[PDB]
RNA sequence: AAGCAGCUUUACAGAUCAAUGGCGGAGGGAGGUCAACAUCAAGAACUGUGGGCCUUUUAUUGCCUAUAGAACUUAUAACGAACAUGGUUCUUGCCUUUUACCAGAACCAUCCGGGUGUUGUCUCCAUAAACAGGUAAAGCUGUCCGUUACUGUGGGCUUGCCAUUUUUUGG
């Protein structure tokens, strides 16, 4: 996350209760930052998908404790927002309707795809199965590229 | 087209939990 | 010939006023300035005298009127 | 007008990209290596973007925004 | 500037619970190291609308007037209270040829940036805003909805006040 400095405030009360989960996410990021053997290209991109998964689960955990379960106060949530434990924008898209479950910020931007549309992971799995049935083949999509989410629309 | 209860009893069928739950259906 | 629920002379400014005077003269025309003494400075003043019938009509223009010579003022209609 | 603004990414993703470009011996880096030779004519701009955002003596470390290429070629503060 | 009269306002006590008429509403506020389009070197210099006047056919020029607006920089003139670099040409230096240069000019440029307007998107906070026509844009308009158009309490002031010659207390 962000380093602990003099200008950064100390944490509000309740943060030591949630330190083991954030510390587990921290040490898994410490393991996932190091380069592996990583010779292939299809398995080079998976070790970025693990880090996108860890960042997504950390922000999902903070979102779950603040908005869903209402255990963390506004002071501690704003401190976890200042110290970059979770993105403002991912939590903000999770506040929206239709983007409750979401992979990452990259897969809802129409600015980065070649077609001017969103990413294929925002299509529901049932819609992909409907087009697979209408074409006759199987669902020819398994793992999204920016992040490794199989399907991340709000239904599925 | 699936009903909402069918979406509930199909989004449990993905093996992991979260967006990274696999739809691959090995077993 | 109409009016609203007016309270005093200042809210009805610039209107087509008929002005009655002590000397048997009626000044018709619009207004531009008043005073405490009801000193009307009439905008397009037309003086009406009745020699003993026929209304002797006179073009004046912008005239400062001294208030003691005035009897009472009549509001006719809108300007312009 | 369609414009969703720029995606703030985790720092660990950038850090993993920079760590995977220390070997640079596979075939897969070929176009990525092309990117490195293309990023030299955008290298010195980034040097200015470091040295403008150079941390002053009254501050410890200045957590700064930064663009990184997908291949981790060039890192513009 | 105490008060009263008047006008206006919201909280209202009130007449209809009508047809009216004002105001407000006919899809919000704060922003963001968000981007997109304009626009930023000049008759001290800018546009909108309208009329009129001149070509040999009233077309692209150019003036005189009428009003409504000119955001952004500008006078020890300039978007930036800061300041680099490159090209061409000329004139100097170092010289041993060029690059790399010394350092002045002239004419150009290139980079780090910046302002303002509008549009859009994003974040946070909230929440009769109903229907119909269009443009490049808006309650632009039509239907329409709240306080409410006829008194009194409570606030504000745009006012006046607290007979003896020239005005309002008599020819
Ligand atoms: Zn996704
Ligand atoms: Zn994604
Ligand atoms: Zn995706």
């Amino acid at each position: 996350p962000r380093i602990k400095t003099r200008r950064s405030k100390p944490a509000p009360d309740g943060f030591e209760k949630i330190k083991p989960t954030l510390t587990d996410f921290e040490i898994q990021l410490r393991d996932a930052q190091k380069d592996k053997s990583s010779k292939l290209a299809a398995k080079s991109n998976e070790q970025l998908w693990e880090i996108m998964q860890l960042h997504h689960q950390r922000s999902r955990y903070i979102y779950t404790l603040y908005y869903k379960r209402k255990a963390i106060s506004k002071d501690l949530y704003d401190w976890l927002i200042k110290e970059k434990y979770a993105d403002k924008l991912l939590i903000a898209k999770w506040r929206k309707t239709g983007y409750e479950k979401l992979c990452c910020l990259r897969c809802i931007q129409k600015n980065e795809t070649n077609n001017g549309s969103t990413c294929i992971c925002r299509v529901p799995r049932a819609q992909l199965e409907e087009e697979a049935r209408k074409k006759g083949t199987q669902v020819s999509f398994h793992q999204c590229v920016h992040c490794g989410c199989r399907g991340c629309a709000s239904t599925d | 087209h699936f009903t909402k209860s069918e979406l509930k009893r199909r989004r449990k069928t993905r093996k992991g939990d979260g967006p990274w739950g696999s739809w691959s259906s090995s077993d | 010939i109409q009016v609203a629920h007016s309270s005093r002379l200042a809210n009805l400014i610039d209107y087509k006023l008929r002005v009655l005077t002590q000397d048997g003269r009626v000044y018709i025309g619009q207004l531009m300035a008043f005073d405490k003494h009801m000193n009307l400075v009439l905008n397009e003043c037309i003086e009406e005298r009745v020699p003993k019938i026929k209304v002797e009509k006179r073009v004046l223009g912008l005239t400062i009127l001294r208030g003691e010579q005035i009897l009472s003022t009549v509001v006719e209609d809108k300007p312009l | 007008n369609l414009y969703t603004p720029k995606a703030e990414m985790p720092p660990e993703h950038l850090r993993k990209i920079i760590n995977t470009h220390s070997d640079m011996a596979s075939k897969m880096y070929n176009t990525d290596k092309k990117a490195f030779l293309g990023a030299l004519k955008y290298l010195p701009h980034a040097i200015l973007k470091l040295l403008e955002n150079m941390p002053h003596p009254w501050e410890q470390a200045k957590e700064v925004k930064v663009l990184y290429h997908t291949s981790g070629a060039i890192t513009f503060v």
